[PDB]
């Protein structure tokens, strides 16, 4: 009937494609049925995905959460007065609303105010929410990590690494271009007025 | 045309794979400040927006 | 670098005291263990014959 | 040789009392294992079927240590890593190979070209596996069988990173 | 196992006629032990003694039949419900070379009947908000959804702040 | 090639803007009849007349679209829910069934969607105790679980002995 | 997944001994991230810091283990529940490919576990009418089963006509 | 009458052309028994095509639809008021009409108004809708991935790479040149007046 | 409900990922019988991590504590009056609050005053406190040391080096970007006024 | 726009992977002073914040 | 082309059943682009989009197939016609070279199909005098065979002298 | 890189269990299948002789 084509929506689709891209023909329909290579690929997948979403502002991985449990910091330093726990699902703190003074210190956020605020952060998301360019970028990146040990040729590994870097730029562009660029929140020569 | 051009030619603007190259919310424009910047994103580094045109030509006809 | 090597089994199971004897032509024609199998007179190794209760 | 009834019950296996046995159909498919009780009876999966019932003896094939001489020398004690392991087999079923403890099963069923109820005949071909072993010069790789059946291994190949 | 699973609720209830003994099971079931029978709120036992029942038709796509040993009185309520366990105790070999239609149909049909039993309970025996009500679409918002344990003489009552359901004592 | 299931509920609700006609179905479905649409609590009918809707995207891995014939008013509430029968009428032959990857994908896909529809009702529309509450771990102890039928002007109230929930008349 | 799935509830709760650190997981699970742990109603996090826990036993039929970093106090309530997202865990090629029983076992076992988690919540944490009660067998009759949203200070009360449950403001 | 195109019109013809590029004979009606090349081509086709159409504004792949405000979801940061559902077939968000304040945040679109909004976006379209230059670019790119996954030949990858990059630029030019270039939405030195 | 992270949460999971990167299968519960790779990985893990957190200001590794004057010790030079004990978990001294005259001398902190001083410093923290980008960086860096210590492969070292340095920069950016840059404590042309 | 630009174009600022490239609390701005600096962090060296724009163009229209 | 060319008209027309998608091509064709398809007088396009069709059977003696993407409505007229351009499909060297029977068969088979397409239009779609009529056997006598161009509202009418056909305006 | 190799048929049809025996000097002198043909002693393969009905 209708010709259908769509992006990966499951973790297995990413991993099986990545195993194909290191040029290994062994069948991976499931991680359990994929042998020793599939389990190692799954282990590296878990580290890679969170590392990638935790080191860059991807729009599709952004989330917000109100913080209200803010407790006194005593003894303290640098004039900070309160601390609050960074939520467990927060993978990278990005900024706070409203524009209050704060620092990330240890696993806490230190503030000089007690009012409820909102945390804008990055979070892990399932493959069903990934943009298609990001999915192919992860496929190449995971293949690059597996290829460290199993790729025969240095030139072939360089080709895989080139594919990883190519789709990283295209995925970053596709994610970024959909919205306008936000202004700086600190503009001293204007704010002083 | 000059007013349109000046907005992205006179102002300091940058090109990158993504506007996530630095955090606009924590950007700190202070003397001596270090800004964390992803100086390369994939194949493309962050660079100043390309200058183009012949400003003097336009202000010779005007 | 990467080398491609192969191993057949027409010499059967080799004693562990032979594992430094790379000068012999048997190093790529034997097996560390060949259990419940036999060596055909080709290079192949076949599962050993079963038994029928009498 | 035995015959199961409508419930899969098999009798007359007194010489195998208390043993774990496998059942193989006439088409040549191993259907599973079960215990014979002290009275010589056991239950099999296939009902109203003629079967062969016996005990598994597990074949094991561990090839010789990797031998990849280079220009530097024999490299008999050099650190080696196996990127690819090729298992070359003829008329075989239920194979599994690799570096212990996590092995890889070699499939013997063609999705898209298999009709349910039929027994796929013993298979011939080459299967490539990433064993994920260590870097020791005397590392061991195993070719073995998960359940009783035909098995013939005509050779084992490697792609070895010789450090 | 080479049968169809029809879209039929896994529960049936009857008001018996005078002296009726046979009651139809309209839903498929795979084993006699996986069917529960109630008569006027009292669970019956499968057997041949008076006050018990016999059951047939396991494995058929159209269901079976319940036969009471003792004929039922007029307007006796007979309830029949499927209660198959949710597990999987028969598995395939690692590298199968013979996959029967009955085995493959069995695994798919078995899970369909399990889901139908769960859905029958939630469609006929459980409470829910109407599908069009404006319940919070984030499951982490438990204001309307999480219940506390009730103490003696207590009812569920949304608190004065409208932030959650709390146990409230009534002594009237 | 797989369909969107993970963290994708089989229900969505919208607040329409003035004059809007197009409403996304954000979850996969297999047949037009297995999608339910309400507008302000009134179930709509598929068709071309005013007050009816058109639907597209059946069989799509990601979802489809609902197109109202009559443009909506501001803050009209549109609810879309997936409601597929839980059954299995397409089965494998015992003798002449050629197993294909498309067959396996089709069978698993419809069972996963069925299961997701059941879990959507459980998560968004039903009540439950918090998972950490000290309820009895034996399902045979029905003190906190079983409910009685409510007669006119009655609420659910745990009895004075703390042994069960019983209907309790409250005057208005 | 060449294990057997036993019929075990996907939730367990303990009252800790003095200084206890190890608690058994009696139900199967496949990933560490899909097992939730609460201590006195506060969800814990995996790790090695104080107040966290370690977990082992993924992929095993049973007998997993939870090890608290900080030893529990006497009568601390520990709750362990399985929570695995509903999703496909396989892909099959449309062209001629390979199949193993390991692939089929992994798909069917994970779907059985997912169903058991739904049914565990239904059986242990949710309300239902007793199966033998004379509820309407037509789900379109929503008198006993559809609830309204509760405002501040309101309870669920069957109306005086006996036609539906409505929110009722309680008084003194 | 209209003359039918001889260019590929189905995804099977795209796949079989890529398999022929890396040297194997292939017919559309025997694609099922195509072995390793057909296995990898089918697996990688959807991921490649979705990633490509999801990372660049291809005119032939554009679409639009009204978006819907989701009830009970309320952002609490930066003054955003509503969370809007993205269309089901949307593969890359491009912009909104009318152009008012919005951002892509997670898998939602945040707005400050409850008027009717239309989204312009990319989507998958069948091969019969592809421009012929784009079809040949996909054939080269897919063959490049077949070289990595199956042939394991560095020589093949080198030979395919030049043609792949050439037809990407040509396909982009052919798609872009048909229409005028739109002006910027924001022109601050003029808009302020 | 809080989503549990799939990124590594224990040092054993970091080690086993590093062992898989250089090619060996490894389960957490069989790490004891891991052979030469496990011997070296566990020996080098503590040294690498402590050196990494002890050489750079990582926000997640920051801590503070009051320092204590030690009796009967008199510095006798440059006007220093007291010698203070550094905290037990301190791995790198960063600065003192309030910012008064002090120096680090030997394993002590010399001061000219007997008021309460708080030291800001780095410390070891468990893996569950690590950002995911930092965890992947440690995996690459540890795998690099396993290449030298075990594999003896120049090829492996070359292939790991690119990823190790890439993820060091990404981890540093992800850590730093979450907070504002602090000003200098000493500004002599302004302070003199 | 000129006031916004001058805050990070006129002032001496730096780009690096992290602002921990030097210690702001112990930074000593004195003649002859040596500042401990991590001159390269990972792949990226610390460099002056990149100049961009056409200042003269803006002060020709004004 | 080692097939045989049968004597079959190069045009077929069908009236569709309800929901029919597959239509047989009884005549041989060599390229997919050289087969024209109409549905209710509107030419279709090859492809996978709705309203398009797929085609198979090129190079086969007969038994090709047209598969509509959108199922046809009852009594939709589907017309399939061969249209291959008249061209030279071979090239032979003047220098001493090779020759195969496959080369000759390909040339003669394609030229036979081209002639059959011309003759199919002549036999099924064009007008002619009955073969036995007494038309002039000298083609230079154009009285019965040469037509004039028709102006608005005009018909072909033999003139009153019986010497030629002229355009004739028809009034009320 | 491109390698130029050739194969003659002096040893006739070879059993599939020999296909890993590259050490033997028969790997380039045999055939996987030699059906309705014979191997001449020069290494060529000729179609088998036909038969005449008697």
């Amino acid at each position: 009937m209708i010709e259908l084509t769509s992006a990966p929506t499951t973790k297995i689709e990413i991993i099986s494609a990545a195993i194909s891209m290191v040029g290994k023909q062994q069948t991976v329909n499931t991680i359990d049925g994929g042998g020793a290579l599939a389990i190692d690929a799954e282990k590296l997948y878990d580290t890679l995905v969170s590392a990638e979403l935790g080191s860059n502002r991807w729009r599709f991985a952004q989330a917000f959460q109100q913080i209200s449990i803010i407790t006194t910091l005593n003894p303290t330093f640098d004039g900070w007065l309160y601390e609050c726990q960074i939520p467990a699902d927060c993978i990278m703190v990005q900024y706070l609303y409203p524009n209050i003074q704060y620092i990330v210190f240890g696993d806490k956020i230190l503030t000089k105010s007690n009012q409820t605020f909102t945390l804008i952060y990055s979070r892990n998301v399932p493959v069903s929410k990934w943009p298609p360019p990001f999915s192919l970028y992860i496929v190449y990146h995971l293949a690059s990590m597996l290829g460290i040990s199993v790729t025969n040729s240095d030139r072939m590994l360089a080709r895989i690494s080139q594919g990883m870097e190519m789709w990283e730029s295209r995925a970053l562009f596709a994610d970024a271009q959909s919205s306008v660029t936000l202004p700086f929140r600190h503009n001293p020569y204007v704010d002083v007025r | 045309d000059e007013l349109v051009a000046a907005a992205f030619q006179a102002n300091p603007m940058y090109m990158a794979a993504s506007d996530s190259a630095f955090n606009q919310q924590t950007f700190t424009p202070r003397p001596g400040s270090i800004v964390p910047v992803q100086m390369v994103q994939g194949e493309w580094p962050i660079k100043p927006f390309e200058q183009s045109g012949n400003i003097q030509f336009n202000a010779l006809l005007v | 670098p990467i080398r491609s090597i192969s191993n057949t089994f027409n010499r059967g199971e080799l004693d562990p005291t032979l594992f430094a004897r790379d000068d012999l032509d048997i190093y790529d024609k034997g097996a560390r263990k060949l259990r419940n199998m036999i060596a055909l007179w080709t290079g192949a190794a076949r599962i050993a014959p079963g038994t029928i209760y009498i | 040789i035995v015959t199961s009834d409508s419930n899969g019950l098999v009798t007359g296996l007194t010489h195998l009392a208390g043993q774990q046995v496998y059942a193989i159909t006439e088409d040549g498919a191993t259907i599973g294992s079960s215990f014979v009780d002290a009275s010589g009876e056991t239950s099999v999966k296939n009902v109203n079927t003629t079967l062969t019932v016996g005990m598994q003896y597990k074949p094991e094939l561990i090839p010789m240590p990797l031998y990849a001489p280079t220009q530097m020398g024999d490299s008999l004690y050099a650190e080696k890593y196996v990127q690819d392991l090729y298992v070359d087999y003829v008329d075989s079923l239920y194979l599994q190979a690799g570096f212990r403890p996590q092995l890889t099963d070699i499939p013997n069923m063609h999705l898209g070209n298999y009709t349910l109820g039929q027994s796929v005949p013993p298979q011939t071909g080459i299967y490539r596996i990433c064993p994920r072993g260590d870097w020791e010069p005397r590392q061991e790789f195993v070719i073995t069988q998960s359940q009783p059946g035909p098995m013939t291994i005509i050779g084992v190949g490697y792609n070895v990173e010789v450090a | 196992s080479n049968i169809k699973i029809n879209d039929v609720f896994q529960r049936i209830q009857y008001a018996a006629s005078a002296g009726q003994t046979q009651f139809t099971i309209p839903f498929p079931f795979f084993d006699n032990e996986y069917v529960l029978v109630w008569q006027n709120g009292v669970q019956l036992v499968m057997g041949g003694a008076p006050g018990q029942y016999g059951i047939s038709g396991a494995g058929s796509p159209s269901g079976g039949l319940i036969t009471l040993v003792t004929p039922a009185a007029l307007n006796d309520i007979i309830t029949i419900q499927g209660d198959m366990p949710i597990d999987r105790t028969s598995i395939y070999s690692a590298t199968i070379s013979n996959l029967t239609g009955s085995d493959l149909n069995g695994d798919f049909n078995r899970e369909v009947v399990m889901m139908k039993q769960i859905q029958t309970t939630q469609a006929l025996l459980q409470l829910q908000y109407a599908p069009w009500l404006e319940v919070s679409q984030d499951p982490d918002v438990t204001k309307d959804r999480y219940l506390p344990l009730l103490g003696s003489g207590q009812v569920w009552r949304m608190n004065d702040s409208g932030t959650g359901i709390e146990a409230y004592t009534i002594d009237e």
